[PDB]
């Protein structure tokens, strides 16, 4: 018995392709498309609720997940590998940092600890890569709002804004016309819903779209007062009506 | 008590043959030399059953080092195996006074004090045991460099039963050996019985004594 | 049992290669070039960022450039996740001899103990090797300025000036041509700016698309000072040598 | 690929079998047991003239009472000595006396099989421990990398074996004095050998109860190569 | 290292002319605290081994566990588990002194005195003793705690060694042992009136009797006893 | 606090004659100031023409033979049946008792027989296994009683020649095994009357070139 | 832990990665060793291929193992750097408990007993490394050379060369090298192994290595100017 | 074919290979052959030799006083399960004062030689074991094959050309198994057994190997000019 | 125990 996988199952073709990265890439290909865009006051990331049944309860489903506080993270690819990838997330944000520092970790620290776990999944013995690319939106006092995006591969960029997935080469051409460096949340917003309609062919509404953002500190959703230094999450997830109201001026 | 020293003609060691268990007297017939190969010797102080034990343990690995390195170990390499050994049982309450004696081609003549504290010394003159500040008194009062292998041999003897006598727990006989370039030499059991009487006639010492 | 799926990272071929170690090297050979050069004065980093986008954040990125301690610093060829997994082992390891000794780590002593790992992946573990070069550019008290290379076979050399990832032939007789041992840290910028303008599969090599670091004395009187440049800063260094 | 430990359709484990050809390509080892003692010679082959032959050290001492000549793989019989040497030492700290030849043969034969998936593969060297006990008396031993160990009165070891073998079996009778089996084990050597025999490119070793085990000198074994061919000249 | 909580005292035994008579009373005594007054502590196994145990009566328990579970594994892949291959007594007791030794050195013993009480297939009677430091013994008569002081000399009254064994009958041995348990019972403070007697005789087998009662007891001449010394009243 | 140590009473006895050993041990088992048994044998055959007794605490000495009667076996599966020589046994011994050196076996150990020339051969061990061969030796609670007349009577010991003017020794000579057991039997009288802890009966192995026999004698019950 | 035989046999009876790390040391540069009368000379090779080297911070091709013996080896560098720091490691571990510098027989028996592990060891590969050790034992001026190889057999030669070519100078050498009356002196030592170099190098610039070991820990390395003259000796006798 | 490359590999008629290979190893092995009455049991081994020049492979191991098996196949497996056999009546000794049955000695070999064929990296056992014994339940004969079947028979052979011995047993049933308190005539059955199985060769006084165990008779083996007795 | 010149 015991696990006798103690050796590497990628490893390097004579081409010098990583083979399981390139077909961990592919899956996220296949994968529905989700996008994020960064704006002055704010982060954006959104994507579509493909239901596979529609007796299933989409609510109960969340593609778009709290990290911390202040980072939030939506995906394109294999779901259940993005579920305990945010498991891990939140549980590295702790041990790794607030549990030493007293304070949530910094976007791109939080993005470099993810980061670590897929290379491990690509390396290690006996695991195949995480099946996902990670869109990983956030704020920190010393760096401002950030964007990044997570590959199998465990390698990392920050983007002014980007798309993943199903229809990404289309949403990244989309989203260079329209993206400028003096864009506001609520406009970072409006071309999120208008990009994403795009690559979504049935249903276009607050309940077959999921969208969060990361925007100004929200004292109403933190469920305490008396410190004044503690001023809420940043991190907010927008209703099924506050997107609905968007969609009418749209 | 046991002694060694080092003098012109070699390495004289001389012993006593008592074996105590608080005031009880065990025995007075016990070998206090280890015979370790035809060039090296090691002498036994405190826990009988530790000293015993880990010497015949270190003629083993003196062996394997001749059967390994096709040369006979040195006396320093030799000394410091069994004080390296206890160093690593330090504090688990081992007994042991050793010094180990030999002639090696590269060193010359030389003697190793190693006790189960983990102290390791070489030196030309050493006595261990309850017994030895009486072995020292002899010793170092009559002790020059220009000795006769006759007179080494006599004094080392003369050493053990001037601690044989004052010492409680010295005692039984006297085994001497006289290490040369040429291996170790046994010059004999002395039991302090008959050779206690024969040196105050011959001597006319140990006038403490009723002749 | 699981010998059936096996590759056996860590064999020789007939011929008395390391398969996965070729291929590895064969991997970082399409990886972004990245070229060091030593001057008398101080050590300049240059690298290529791999097919920017336009919407790339580029004045809060790292891809190439990464600081390993106040003295010394590496430019990355191939694999990132590869490199960063090296890069936080190196770093501590910089910490464990200041801690030990009091004194900032000697760079050939950080850069064999970085190829002693790379090493142990091509013997032993049965796992794939790190499909990472680096360019380690560093000073210390004993040797001065220094330049080493280290690639997936854990070998490291010493160099003058070199090149390492994508179009390292061309790249590498570029510097043996013009390169010469009295040279100048402002010099050596010029020299490595040229080369990769020239080496490129770009079109044209613009601010945006590069990674720029030096290792001066440029500080005040008998200390280094590590310059990992900004986007702006590379723009201005691109015009003043009449690239653009 | 497959097993390391695993069994052919006739019943032979495939890396023991594929071990015992690395011995076949071994130079030449022989043993020949006495009343009077018993000797061990090797075929030293030096795969140059500039290496110096007397540092090719292929009869080994294990205790004063066993000896042990080896051919195939040497390398592989370093770490069968050490532990050879250890349990010939070890039985003398445990019982206060010589370890029997055969109890010290079984073993080094108890690592043989200790191999798979412990080391990675068998043995690639054979063995001929030879000694004295007051028990058995004199013993020569052959012990495979297939953890068997035959006794033997006389028994030729690697490349020239089966045309020494087939030598040693006329040659051989109860009744051999040591020197008779000195010179039989240097005649079938010089046949065997592809260069020809010599004090340096070949060595002589014995054990008998009164002096132990003995590697002779170049200048002795020269004298019984003179004294070997005179004889054969002799009629 | 334990210190014992709920004890049971005295286990008294003796051999006579055809096997072994063992006794030991009903008590579990919590201290000065007489607590439980149903415990059994002769524990058969089989029909030919009576094991009788004092001291720690948690340890005890788990002692009774051990010997229910050693039947058990005897039986298994056994077809002669009744007959031939059945549990002997010298079987049971190697078994516990292999385990009461192997506590006591690593310093965790099982705070008992253990009387295993037997007939063998050969018909040879089997008495012995082992105790928390592993420390066996056999004799005609054995007796635990305060049994040793005072039901040993009575016993050795009757059997004073081997020869007066075959000339020691059952209904004197029995005799004998009954009467060491009433002296028990006025002399030892943790001792009970009730109490189990167990004999495994080599042609009747083992007969286990429950709910004894020490009886026959000399108090009358307490009313006589007036004051320490002086006092006439 | 538990006490992992006890003490089980009891002596024993070792001599060696020319061409035969005899190692005697009382009978009597005790703990404190109670009998346990009367006769309780401390003194075993473990083959090889070997005898040993482990006198001390009983569970360790009990413990101890085990192991080495374990070992005999062992010697013969692992070398060819080969008869253990006594001086091989007593080093394995030394190695049993010295492996507990950090928990030891409270134990003195006699073992006794012939050595490979044929002659009677006594060794006697410390509890942690410093051991020595001796023509003579005392074991136990009453070794101090024994071992002084052991001195006197077999070694001749402060014994010399008469009218020689304390100058010319009693010459040194091997017993028949007649007058050993008689040393033996005033041995263990002389120690039952001035040790509470001996007495009941004595057990004598008498080892000679044809095996083990045994002698049983009576002793005091009080 | 990962447990894979690596090193088997063949049906032939051959172990092929004990044989392919031999191919390894043959496409390493060539490097020779020769011992002279009172000295032990190890010239090293080094390939002309790569220009713009550092040589003050490039790691030396010979290795000090202890200040009386030295490491020289043809095959994978990064393997070499394994041995050498292991047998650095055993050399102050044999003066701690011997209270004696090895012997270069030992130093050499300790390097060939890890290569010999690692050639049945689960999970490892054999070292891609034969060595050249060379030195003087303490307190003796009898010189010493030895060769291992990744099998883990070793042996004492009077003069050898291991890595490319190594046939051609070790052709050059078996005619040169006379047993009888070695190189008398460190000059004539030298000479003969330079000699050896240019049969197979190609020029005598920078690409030859010169490391001379003395006896009493008496070890030198020749500059580029030193070993330049050796090179313009020998072609002007050449010339004949 | 496909399924032979490891012990934990079913063929799809649902046979294991690697233990039908290790069966095999038996087969080429010399002759040995098993016997009992009620009273003794015999072990007759035919020993094999490299050559001439060479000694007999032995072919029984006594396990204890009262126990032992004779082998075919592999030795250094025989030697493996010897030992662990020696060990496990040895603890039986120790613990329970108590002689092991022979019959657990078979269910405790069965157990460990299945252990073997059952996981991934191990390999089956490469050899047979005939084990006699006398216990509480008088004389035994076992039969082990490494696939982990143990059986207990009145007489048996095992090795090559072992269906000679086999057949001649089969007929002899009847009057073998009644020679009680007779050793000598309990052997000569045996000899006589083994001598079914003999091709060119005959037995000799160094190739003959013979033990037996009984009621008051130790596992005593007897080679050299012990058995010349009985040729 | 145990003995102890
Ligand atoms: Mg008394």
């Amino acid at each position: 018995m015991t696990d006798r996988y103690s050796f590497s199952l990628t490893t390097f073709s004579p081409s010098g392709k990583l083979g399981q990265i390139d077909y961990a890439l592919t899956a996220v290909k296949q994968g529905v498309t989700s996008l994020g865009i960064k704006a002055t006051n704010g982060v954006v990331i959104a994507t579509e609720k493909k239901s596979s049944s529609p007796l299933a309860m989409s609510e109960t489903l969340s593609k778009v997940s709290l990290l911390t506080p202040d980072i939030g993270a939506v995906y394109s690819g294999m779901g259940p590998d993005y579920r305990v990838l945010v498991d891990k997330s939140r549980k590295v944000a702790h041990t790794s940092y607030k549990r030493i520092y007293g304070e949530y970790p910094p976007t791109k620290l939080l993005v470099s600890e993810v980061a670590k776990i897929m290379q491990e999944a690509t390396q290690s013995g006996g695991v195949r890569p995480f099946g996902v690319s990670l869109l990983i939106a956030g704020h920190d006092e010393f760096n401002g709002f950030s964007l990044y995006q997570v590959d199998p591969s465990g390698s990392y960029f920050p983007w002014k804004a980007t798309a993943i997935g199903k229809g990404s080469v289309a949403a990244k051409t989309f989203l260079e016309k329209r993206w400028n460096d003096e864009l506001e949340l609520e406009d970072a917003i409006h071309i999120a819903l208008l990009t994403l309609k795009e690559s979504v062919e049935g249903e276009f509404n607050g309940d077959t779209i999921e969208l969060a953002i990361i925007g100004d500190e929200n004292p109403d959703l933190l469920g305490y007062t008396g410190i004044p230094t503690d001023k809420g999450p940043r991190f907010r997830k927008l209703t099924s009506q506050e997107i609905n109201d968007r969609l009418e001026a749209l | 008590t046991m002694l060694a020293f080092r003098f012109q003609g070699g390495i004289i060691v001389a012993v006593d043959s008592r074996a105590t268990a608080g005031n009880w007297v065990a025995s007075q017939t016990v070998k206090k030399v280890i015979e370790i190969n035809p060039f090296l010797l090691g002498t036994m102080a405190g826990g009988a059953a530790d000293c015993q034990f880990w010497e015949t343990w270190l003629g083993s690995q003196c062996r394997l080092h001749e059967l390994r390195e096709k040369e006979r170990i040195s006396v320093a390499a030799a000394s410091k195996i069994l004080s390296n050994l206890v160093y690593q049982y330090k504090g688990a309450g081992l007994s042991m006074g050793t010094m180990i004696c030999g002639y090696t081609r590269k060193e010359g003549p030389t003697i190793y004090y190693v006790d189960s504290d983990g102290t390791r010394l070489k030196g030309d003159i050493f006595c261990v045991g309850s017994g030895q500040t009486f072995a020292y008194g002899v010793l170092d009062s009559n002790y020059k460099w220009d000795l006769s292998v006759e007179d080494a041999l006599y004094l080392g003897k003369r050493s053990i039963l001037a601690a044989a006598h004052r010492d409680a727990y010295s005692g039984g006989s006297v085994n001497l050996y006289h290490v040369t370039e040429d291996g170790w030499i046994y010059h004999g059991n002395h039991d302090v019985g008959e050779l206690f009487w024969k040196v105050k006639e011959e001597e006319g010492s140990f006038n403490n004594v009723i002749g | 049992g699981s010998r059936r799926y096996d590759s056996r990272t860590t064999i020789f071929s007939p011929e008395g290669r390391l398969y996965q170690v070729e291929y590895a090297l064969e991997s970082i050979s399409h990886a972004g070039t990245a070229i060091g050069i030593m001057a008398s004065d101080g050590i300049v980093l240059a690298a290529e960022r791999k097919v920017t986008s336009t919407l790339l954040e580029q004045d809060t990125s790292t891809e190439k450039l990464y600081k390993l301690n106040d003295k010394i610093a590496v430019a990355v060829a191939g694999l990132t996740a590869d490199a960063e997994i090296l890069i936080n082992t190196a770093r501590i390891h910089a910490q464990n001899y200041l801690k030990t000794y009091n004194e900032d780590i000697p760079v050939e002593i950080l850069v064999r103990r970085l190829s002693d790992i790379k090493q142990g992946y091509t013997q032993h573990g049965g796992l794939r090797p790190f499909g990472v070069s680096f360019i380690y550019a560093g000073y210390d008290d004993r040797y001065g300025y220094q330049l080493y290379t280290s690639n997936p076979s854990g070998n490291y050399t010493g160099w003058k000036a070199i090149s390492v990832g994508a179009n390292t032939s061309a790249a590498q007789t570029l510097l043996q041509m013009d390169y010469k041992d009295d040279m100048k840290v402002d010099d050596a910028i010029e020299l490595a700016l040229k080369t990769l303008s020239k080496t490129t599969d770009s079109s044209a090599l613009t601010y945006d698309r590069l990674e720029f670091a030096t290792i001066r004395k440029g500080a005040n009187d008998g200390e280094v000072y590590q310059k990992i440049f900004k986007p702006q800063e590379i723009k201005d260094i691109l015009v003043k040598t009449g690239i653009t | 690929d497959r097993g390391v430990s695993t069994f052919s359709p006739e019943g032979r484990l495939f890396q023991v079998e594929y071990s015992l050809e690395a011995i076949k390509l071994g130079s030449t080892a022989i043993g020949i047991a006495t009343k009077e003692g018993v000797v061990l010679g090797v075929e030293k082959r030096a795969t140059s003239p500039l290496l110096e032959s007397d540092s090719i050290e292929k009869i080994v001492e294990i205790d004063r009472h066993i000896g042990c000549a080896m051919s195939g793989l040497t390398a592989d019989a370093r770490s069968m000595i050490e532990h050879a040497r250890t349990a010939a030492v070890t039985h003398n700290l445990y019982y206060d006396e010589d370890i029997n030849v055969e109890s010290l043969t079984q073993s080094v034969c108890d690592l043989a099989l200790r191999f798979g998936e412990l080391m990675s593969r068998p043995f690639g060297v054979a063995l001929l421990i030879a000694g004295h006990d007051a028990d058995d008396g004199y013993q020569l031993f052959h012990a495979e990398p297939s953890g068997t160990f035959y006794r033997y009165n006389a028994k030729a070891i690697g490349s020239g074996s089966e045309g020494a073998q087939a030598e040693l079996l006329n040659e051989w009778h109860s009744s051999l004095t040591l020197k008779e089996a000195e010179l039989l084990v240097l005649k079938i050597l010089k046949q065997v050998m592809e260069e020809k025999l010599d004090e340096n490119n070949a060595q002589l070793s014995c054990i008998t109860k009164q002096d132990g085990f003995k590697i002779y000198d170049n200048e002795k074994t020269a004298e019984l190569i003179k004294e070997l061919k005179e004889k054969e000249a002799a009629e | 290292t334990q210190q014992p909580i709920v004890t049971g005292t005295s286990v008294i035994s003796m051999k006579y002319d055809n096997g072994v008579i063992i006794a030991a009373d009903n008590l579990g005594s919590y201290g000065s605290l007489l607590r439980f007054n149903g415990v059994e502590r002769l524990i058969p196994v089989g029909d030919n081994t009576v094991v009788g145990i004092s001291g720690d009566i948690s340890d005890m328990q788990h002692i009774e566990r051990l010997l229910k579970d050693l039947v058990t594994e005897n039986a298994y892949d056994n077809p002669l588990a009744d007959a031939e291959e059945a549990l002997e007594p010298s079987y049971i007791f190697e078994y516990l002194a292999t385990v009461m030794y192997q506590r006591r050195s690593k310093m965790n013993p099982l705070w008992n005195a253990i009387i295993v009480a037997g007939v063998q297939s050969n018909g040879d009677q089997f008495l012995r003793y082992v105790n928390l430091l592993g420390v066996t013994y056999s004799s005609p008569t054995l007796a635990t705690g305060f049994g040793a002081h005072m039901a040993n000399p009575l016993l050795r009254k009757v059997v004073d060694r081997e020869s007066d064994i075959p000339k020691t009958t059952v209904q004197v041995a029995e005799e004998a042992i009954v009467n060491a348990m009433r002296v028990l019972y006025y002399r030892d403070a943790r001792s009970s009136r009730n109490f189990s007697l167990a004999i495994i005789d080599k042609n009747t087998g083992l007969t286990f009797k429950k709910n004894l009662q020490v009886e026959n007891m000399k108090w009358d001449f307490a009313k006589d006893i007036k004051g320490y010394g002086t006092q006439k009243i | 606090q538990f006490n992992p140590y006890g003490d089980n009473g009891g002596t024993i006895l070792g001599i060696a004659g020319e061409d035969f050993a005899v190692l005697a041990g009382d009978t009597r088992n005790i703990t404190d100031y109670s009998i346990n048994s009367r006769y309780e044998p401390k003194v075993f055959d473990c083959g090889d023409n070997i005898v040993m007794s482990a006198n001390g605490f009983a569970a360790d000495g009990d413990a101890l033979v085990k192991r080495f009667k374990n070992s005999v076996k062992w010697y013969h599966f692992d070398h060819n049946d080969k008869k253990l020589s006594i001086n091989s046994a007593a080093r394995n011994i030394q190695h049993l008792l010295y492996g507990k050196r950090f928990f030891p076996y409270y134990v003195h150990t006699i073992i006794a027989g012939l050595d490979e020339d044929g002659k009677g051969a006594v060794y006697s061990f410390d509890p942690v296994g410093s051991y020595e061969r001796e023509q003579c030796r005392a074991g136990g609670a009453a070794a101090s009683l024994i071992m002084p007349f052991l001195d006197n009577q077999v070694n001749f010991k402060n014994q010399y020649e008469p009218g020689t003017n304390g100058k010319v020794k009693k010459p040194l000579k091997y017993l028949s095994v007649e007058e050993v057991i008689k040393l033996v039997r005033d041995s263990f009288t002389s120690a039952t009357e001035r040790h509470i802890q001996v007495g009941d009966g004595l057990e004598i192995l008498i080892v000679t070139k044809d095996g083990v026999r045994k002698e049983f004698y009576e002793l005091k019950r009080d | 832990g990962y447990d894979r035989a690596l090193s088997i046999f063949s049906p032939d009876g051959h172990i092929f990665q004990v044989e392919y790390a031999l191919e390894a040391v043959k496409r390493g540069t060539c490097a020779v060793g020769v011992k002279g009368k009172n000295c032990v000379v190890l010239g090293c090779e080094r390939r002309s291929t790569l220009k713009l080297q550092d040589t003050r911070i490039t790691p030396s091709k010979v290795s000090k193992i202890d200040s009386h013996v030295v490491l020289s080896f043809s095959g994978l560098n990064a393997d070499s750097r394994i041995l050498i720091e292991k047998a650095r490691v055993e050399a102050q571990s044999h003066r701690l408990t011997l209270e004696d510098p090895v012997t270069v027989e030992y130093l050499t028996r300790y390097v060939a007993g890890v290569q010999q592990r690692y050639t049945q060891s689960g999970g490892v590969r054999p070292f891609g490394v034969s060595t050249l050790i060379a030195g003087f034992d303490p307190r003796d001026d009898e010189p010493k050379l030895y060769q291992t190889e990744p099998s883990g057999i070793y042996s004492s030669w009077s003069a050898q060369t291991i890595g490319r070519n190594s046939k051609t100078v070790r052709e050059f050498l078996e005619k040169n090298y006379d047993r009888k009356e070695p190189p008398a002196t460190v000059e004539e030592c030298v000479k003969l192994t330079v000699r050896s170099l240019l049969e197979v190098v190609q020029t005598g610039a920078k690409n030859i290595e010169i490391t001379v070991v003395k006896p009493d820990s008496d070890i030198v390395a020749l500059s580029s100017e030193e070993i330049n003259q050796y090179v313009t000796q020998i072609e002007q006798e050449k010339q004949e | 074919n496909n399924y032979d490359g490891d012990t934990v590999t079913f063929s799809p008629t649902g046979r294991l290979f690697q233990v039908e290979y290790a069966l095999e190893a038996i087969k080429q092995g010399s002759v040995t052959v098993g016997l009992r009455s009620n009273t003794h049991a015999v072990l007759v081994a035919l020993k094999r030799n490299a050559d001439e020049l060479s000694s007999y492979q032995k072919k029984i191991i006594k396990c204890d006083e009262h126990m032992g098996l004779s082998l075919a196949g592999l030795a250094p497996d025989a030697r493996v399960l010897s030992n662990y056999l020696r060990q496990q009546c040895n603890y039986s000794s120790l613990v329970f004062n108590r002689k092991l049955a022979v019959e657990r000695a078979g269910h405790l070999l069965c157990d460990k030689a299945q252990k073997n064929t059952q996981s991934y990296g191990g390999r089956p056992y490469g050899v047979g074991l005939l084990i006699i014994g006398y216990d509480k339940s008088g004389a035994h004969l076992l039969e082990f094959q490494p696939s982990g079947n143990v059986t207990e028979l009145y007489g048996t052979a095992i090795g090559a050309r072992s269906q000679g011995a086999k057949t001649y047993l089969e007929r002899t049933l009847d009057t073998f198994i009644k020679i009680d308190g007779n050793p000598d005539e309990l052997i000569k059955a045996g000899v006589e057994a083994i001598s079914q199985s003999l091709r060119d060769e005959s037995l000799t006084v160094d190739n003959l190997s013979i033990a037996i165990v009984g009621k008051d008779t130790p596992f005593t083996i007897y080679d050299g000019e012990a058995v010349a007795k009985y040729i | 125990x145990f003995l102890f010149x």
